[PDB]
């Protein structure tokens, strides 16, 4: 049998979060990635600035905002 | 036991001209490598020898910078020295002008007398020295390093080419004894040698703080 | 061929009574705090690298002689011995690693009641403001 | 002269070759006539090897003061 | 069981750092002591050491065929060598064989290269009770347990476990180290390809 | 999920068609990118590429 | 506020330590070690000074000093910032706030100074002395006040007298709790704190 | 166990960045040391440089050269410190056998007159700092000339400071570490006496080899850029998930 439900998930663009505007989970609703404490840290650690410019900061969560 | 006591005393007289050279005053090659029964000889038994005073070499001169400067080396007898010693030779360098004494105890030294030296200190800088610190070298071991003591010329030739403050050179305060086995106070640089077994040799920067 | 005996225990100053039996030239403690203040600083390093080095050792694994004479020069460089679970990374000039590191009230709170203005180099700084930071691919521009 | 070398530290090499891909993947003249493969990943050793990198490479001293190279001043080499 | 995350940069500049600063190309060996990294796999062990040995005879459409299939078509025009032995038919030796893929490998501007360090099988492997005693002649030299690879044509011995294996002084080990990366991977890949097919 | 396979490189991993099909890359489009670029917008995300 | 007194609204430590732990934080406000290291032979006083002094100790060392690294390209009106300096200033404000909760007695005044235990809940509450400090105070003014209890005097305290003890405390020490609440140099700002 | 250990380490330093400088500093203008470990080689191949790898760079060697363009650099560099320095340590090594003794000004010259002066019969009183035999040469040593002190008090100081330590070894050509020259310095004098008493075809002369060897080590150094920090952080990290033989 599936020891686990086998299935995959994928997403590139599509409805998101409200409160937050980050892309939502669930595998249903085409979910995305989760970058828990160990990634943050191996990204801490390659020494890569642009990596989480481009990543966390263009893709995840990007929003024109004005002060 | 007087054996055991005359022993010890030619352990320390070995050990102050060793400090003596190291701290960089003339003395002769003769004198380091003396032997204990040589020693023997200048001086005898416990009490045929005059033991408290009969040997303070209060006399050698430094030289390098101009032959007037002299420390002074101390042996009293009282385990916990009292003040009225210190002033009998707060008397003795003020009526002969040094200002660079040392003293050895065999105990200790009572806390008053500690602090009267604190407030004549300005010129009067009179180490303290236990015998216990003397008994054998902290230099003549494996790990610890040769130390140098630069001058604030070269220290200027450093900080000009790193371009750097004097709040990034490692730190190290006066009482390690290796500190005061020279008589380094504060804002110096001493350089390290110490052996590596990577390639070797280093050389190191460490501000006394 | 150096032949040894096995002690326990630290008391240096006593050791020296014996003094014409032994090498005391060639020795050094297990702890890390007899000699600290018995020889020097310098003096705890070689010991420092040998401890690690063979706790290493008895089960084979051994990382290079490099990383131990790194760990040295920053867990003690104030002359005094520090740790570096919580106290010799507090000096960290950024308190947002150590927001990263534990408990993020606690150094934001540090960096409220200091008030200092980070020059913004170290990683956590410049990572979380937005810039390009000086870790690896950073350090220059066109 | 300067207290860095003249020699090819990868991360500067890597980097900017990245940044050129970046360059003609975007809008960018094309220098060296591109013969075939339109991707500048594959042109790159091309516009590498010719020396078609007007690029300002701008090495930081320790804090502040830098550096401006362009990268045919390097050693670059097998 | 354990899960995998994939990831693709929008831009250049994270592509091309994964392309060269990332890759296992450059990246080869393990920086924490300088020994190899990726190796070759197991599976394509024991295929060496099966062609590798003192004798494989193919003849010539073998030959080509196999050279063939390990090639990953995007090359141009490819080169050739000549008959080892030559009497009747003109055979080959497997040699021979994973000769060519350097020859063709190593890229046209340098020249192949030197070895001749050991191999983990010990002479002793195949030994028989004992010889007719006779001196002079030693199971020392002229033996099977060390490559001694001159300008890029295996010369005598297998390739055991240490060379395209990944330790210290192995094939695709040197090979990085002095033409560079993507060539030494490519190597891995083709060889590994001639030893399955 | 990933499993114990041969006939990709120890450079190269092959992507199944979901995340092959499904993620993209932008460029704006310039006379040399131009074969390229129009065939994707024409198969777009049902075929690859 | 434990460190601190009830009857002069003064810190339970001693004025000395104190001024000089100011002297040493205003060394700090650059960043300077060797002198920090260099100023404790000497005693510090209050603020005078006068030609031909009698057997005292100085604090305008620290002026001196102030202007004497201002004049050599190492200081300006923002400050230097390093790695040394931030584990001193760590370790020093550390040591006084160990200085604040190690000290039972007011050498002031000698009071009672009734301690105080925290909840968490952000509350807290007053706990009565025991009997050794109601007779070892004095024969004057003692903890214990006019009224008489059984065992067991422990009571909310309420944020406005807590306000007002806080309020005479700052008054009384902001020429040292502003420069610990001020890493860089006040130049900016240079305005009081309130304990509001 | 190891992996929740890797987790407390993980809690680590974090910052240190090798600047330009090539000394390895930190986040906050701090400079923690000088010199990497030993310097630079953060041994991406220091596996290869330094033991029984040379019989393999003797043979390959126009690769090793021409791949690595030495004639593309050889105007960027001056190979002339590096020899008058350890030719000078060379002479002061080969002159002082133990260094490890208290040598200063004049302790040679009492060595010296120490025959005189136990010749002469000049003995005193046991007076302040001294013996009889001593205060004499004590005051001797004033009216000497000061060309026999000259010539004493050159040779006190120390063999010169390292390499490494004067010459920054990006810049200047050839600035290997001493337990390494005396390694490229084996191998010479033990390979060309090896190989004129061996077959020796060998198209190769006894410098090629000491500027190839220099270029390797000049190229085995770990560029500026790389965050060293963190590299410690994972290399301790490692063995802190290692831990889990037992």
């Amino acid at each position: 049998r599936h020891m686990v439900s086998d299935k995959f998930q994928v997403r590139t663009t599509g409805a998101r979060d409200r409160v937050t505007n980050q892309p939502i989970g669930g595998r249903n609703v085409q979910g995305g990635i989760r970058f828990g404490e160990m990634e943050r840290d191996a990204l801490l650690a390659h020494g890569t600035s642009f990596l989480l410019h481009d990543r966390l900061f263009n893709c995840s969560d990007r929003s024109v905002a004005h002060v | 036991d007087d054996e055991e006591e005359t022993y010890r005393l030619w352990k320390i007289r070995k050990t102050i001209m060793q400090l003596c050279h190291d701290r960089g005053y003339l003395v002769t090659q003769d004198e380091l490598d003396q032997t204990l029964e040589e020693f023997k000889a200048q001086s005898g038994d416990k009490p045929s020898e005059g033991r408290p005073r009969r040997t303070d070499l209060t006399v050698l001169v430094a030289h390098n910078d101009d032959p007037t400067d002299q420390m002074f080396v101390f042996f009293p007898e009282e385990p916990k020295v009292g003040i009225k010693t210190i002033k009998v030779y707060c008397q003795r360098m003020q009526e002969e002008n040094i200002t660079r004494a040392l003293i050895v105890v065999q105990q200790g030294m009572t806390p008053s007398a500690k602090q009267s030296l604190v407030d004549m200190a300005p010129k009067y800088i009179l180490e303290q020295f236990l015998q216990q610190e003397l008994l054998i070298n902290i230099t003549e071991h494996e790990l610890v390093p040769e130390h140098v003591v630069m001058t604030k010329e070269e220290v200027t030739e450093l900080l000009a080419r790193y371009k750097l403050r004097e709040n990034q050179l490692p730190r190290i305060q006066a009482g390690d004894p290796v500190a005061r086995y020279f008589g380094i106070k504060r804002g110096q640089v001493v350089k390290i040698i110490r052996p590596s077994e990577t390639a070797g040799r280093y050389i190191t920067y460490r501000l006394v703080q | 061929k150096e032949l040894v005996l096995n002690t326990e225990g630290i008391n240096l100053p006593e050791l020296f009574k014996y003094a014409e039996v032994l090498d005391l030239r060639r020795l050094y403690s297990n702890d890390i705090h007899a000699i600290a203040n018995t020889y020097g600083i310098e003096a705890a390093l070689r010991v420092i690298e040998k401890e690690i080095k063979d706790v290493f050792a008895v089960y084979g694994i051994a990382v290079d002689p490099r990383h131990l004479s790194l760990v040295a020069d920053y867990m003690c460089f104030e002359g005094v011995y520090k740790p570096l679970n919580r106290f010799g990374i507090r000096s960290n000039s950024s308190p947002l690693q150590q927001m990263t590191f534990e408990t993020s009230f606690q150094f934001l709170k540090q960096a409220t009641m200091l008030g200092s203005h980070d020059e913004l180099r170290s990683p956590s700084a410049c990572l979380v403001v937005g810039k390009v930071v000086r870790g690896g691919t950073g350090l220059f521009e066109l | 002269k300067r207290i860095t070398t003249p020699y090819m530290t990868k991360y500067e090499r890597a980097r900017v070759l990245g940044t050129r891909a970046l360059q003609i993947a975007m809008c960018a003249p094309v220098m060296v006539e591109l013969e075939g493969e339109t991707d500048p990943l594959l042109i790159a050793m091309k516009e590498l090897k010719a020396r078609k990198i007007p690029i300002i490479i701008r090495r930081y001293l320790p804090d502040g003061s830098y550096e401006d190279w362009g990268v045919d001043e390097l050693i670059i080499t097998d | 069981g354990d899960e995998m995350n994939a990831h693709f940069p929008q831009s250049e500049l994270g592509r091309a750092e994964a392309y060269v600063l990332a890759c296992t190309d450059q990246q080869y060996l393990v920086p924490k002591d300088g020994q190899p990294l990726a190796g070759l796999i197991q599976d394509h062990m024991v295929s060496g050491a099966s062609m590798t040995t003192r004798g494989c005879f193919f003849t010539r459409e073998h030959y080509m065929e196999l050279v063939y299939r390990g090639l990953t078509d995007k090359v141009g025009r490819v080169k050739l060598l000549s008959p080892s032995i030559l009497k009747p038919f003109p055979l080959w030796t497997g040699k021979q064989v994973v000769s060519t893929l350097l020859i063709n490998i190593i890229p046209e501007d340098h020249i192949p290269l030197n070895l001749s360090g050991k191999a983990k099988i010990t002479g002793k492997a195949w030994v028989k009770e004992t010889p007719r005693s006779v001196p002079g002649f030693n199971p020392d030299s002229m033996c099977e347990s060390q490559v001694i690879i001159r300008e890029g044509e295996l010369l005598c011995g297998v390739l055991d476990k240490a060379h395209y294996g990944s330790s210290a002084y192995g094939l695709v080990h040197c090979c990085y180290e002095i033409y560079g990366g993507e060539t030494s991977g490519k190597v891995l890949t083709c060889l590994a390809r001639l030893f399955t097919a | 999920v990933i499993c114990p396979d041969m006939y990709i490189n120890t450079n190269e991993i092959g992507i199944p068609m979901v995340f092959a099909t499904k993620l993209t890359y932008p460029q704006p489009v310039t006379p040399w990118n131009v074969q390229e670029l129009r065939q994707a917008v024409i198969n777009g995300p049902n075929v690859h590429p | 506020l434990r460190g601190s007194c009830l009857n002069c609204h003064m810190l339970t430590c001693p004025r000395a330590v104190i001024h000089l732990l100011l002297c040493q934080l205003r060394v700090l406000e650059v960043g300077a070690l060797q002198a920090v290291y260099e100023l404790e032979r000497i005693l510090n006083r209050f603020l005078e000074e006068n030609p031909d002094p009698s057997a005292s100790e100085i604090r305008e060392e620290l002026e001196q000093y102030t202007t004497e690294i201002v004049q050599n390209n190492l200081l300006g009106s923002q400050g230097a910032h390093v790695k040394n300096v931030c584990e001193s200033k760590s370790k020093l404000i550390a040591l006084f706030w160990k200085a604040h909760m190690n000290a039972k007695r007011c050498p002031h005044c000698k009071t009672g100074r009734s301690v105080v235990r925290k909840e968490h809940n952000s509350k807290l509450t007053i706990t009565f002395p025991a009997m050794v400090h109601r007779t070892a105070g004095q024969k004057d003014s003692e903890p214990l006040g006019i009224e008489e209890a059984q065992i067991g005097k422990r009571g909310y305290l309420t944020p406005t007298s807590a306000r007002e003890h806080l309020s005479a405390l700052w008054k009384n020490e902001g020429f040292f709790l502003n420069y610990l609440f001020s890493g860089m140099d006040d130049d900016g700002m240079e305005s009081r704190f309130n304990p509001s | 166990r190891s992996g929740y250990l890797q987790r407390c380490i993980i809690k680590h330093l974090e910052g240190l960045v090798v600047q330009y400088d090539l000394t390895v500093r930190d986040s906050d203008g701090s400079v923690v040391q000088f010199l990497y470990g030993e310097d630079g080689l953060d041994i991406p191949k220091t596996q290869f440089l330094q033991p029984k790898q040379f019989p393999f760079l003797a043979s390959n060697y126009e690769v090793i050269m021409k791949s690595q363009h030495l004639h593309e650099v050889l105007s960027r560099a001056d190979p002339k410190k590096a020899l008058h320095h350890f030719r000078a340590i060379k002479k002061w090594q080969s002159k002082h056998p133990n260094t490890l003794l208290r040598r200063g000004a004049f302790l040679s010259y009492s060595q010296k007159i120490q025959e005189a002066v136990k010749a002469l019969k000049l003995e005193s009183e046991n007076r302040n700092g001294r013996s009889p035999g001593t205060q004499e040469m004590l005051r001797m040593w004033y009216e000497l000339d000061e060309e026999s002190r000259r010539k004493y008090q050159k040779k006190a100081a120390a063999c010169p400071d390292p390499s490494l330590s004067v010459w920054r070894p990006d810049i200047y050509f050839a600035s290997v570490s001493e337990t390494f020259e005396t390694k490229v310095d084996d191998y010479s004098q033990e390979w060309a006496a090896q190989t004129e008493k061996s077959y020796e075809k060998s198209e190769l002369s006894l410098d090629r080899l000491r500027t190839l060897l220099q270029l390797k080590w000049q190229r085995s150094l770990c560029e500026p850029g790389e965050a060293v920090g963190l590299l410690a952080a994972q290399s301790i990290g490692e063995p802190s998930t290692q831990m889990t033989l037992n």
